[PDB]
């Protein structure tokens, strides 16, 4: 999806 | 040792190859994070990095100089504090921000915003703004990603900089 991490990317 | 708080440069420069973005960067909402972005800048820190994750409508999202994602310090020895304003909304495109992994988890990975994001209101600090080179960050948003969202052409921060 839509988000803005760091380490572990999500849909 | 961290700059005095007295030091406040209004701008930072991203010079890219694609060209130059100047952001604006928000002292009074987010104090803490606009001393360590731009201090980062200063020290060179973002320089020949890229961005990682770009995401067409989305945001581009870099500040890793590790370029893996999973990278990236503050200057405060550990991930500090979130500065979050409800009055401070992902309300349109060119809104700087800092990425994160959770609550008061911020390093030196940072965003700008291609559109209005505001599922992300209230877990991101917004901490500037794009002044000039919108035109520029419009056109990056549109290149092309791999099925990992990585641009298949490096979009390098060639140098990246306070005013002065
Ligand atoms: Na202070």
């Amino acid at each position: 999806x839509l988000l803005v991490t760091a380490g572990l990317v999500l849909a | 040792a961290i700059p005095p708080d007295s030091w406040q440069p209004p701008n930072v420069y991203l010079e890219t190859s694609m060209g130059i973005i100047v952001l604006e960067l928000y002292w009074k909402h987010a104090p803490k994070t606009c001393k360590n972005f731009a201090e980062l800048a200063r020290r060179g820190y973002y320089n020949g990095t890229k961005f990682h994750r770009i995401i067409k409508d989305f945001m581009i999202q870099g500040g890793d100089p590790t370029g893996t994602g999973r990278g990236g310090a503050s200057i405060y020895g550990k991930q500090f504090e979130d500065e979050l304003h409800p009055d401070l909304k992902f309300t349109g495109a060119g809104i700087l921000a800092m990425a994160n992994a959770g609550p008061d988890t911020n390093g030196s990975q940072f965003f700008v915003t291609l559109a209005p994001t505001q599922w992300l209101d209230g877990k991101h600090t917004i901490f500037g703004r794009v002044c000039q080179g919108i035109g520029m960050v419009n056109r990056v948003g549109m290149v092309e990603t791999n099925s990992q969202d990585r641009p298949v052409d490096d979009v390098k921060i060639i140098k990246a900089y306070p005013s002065g």
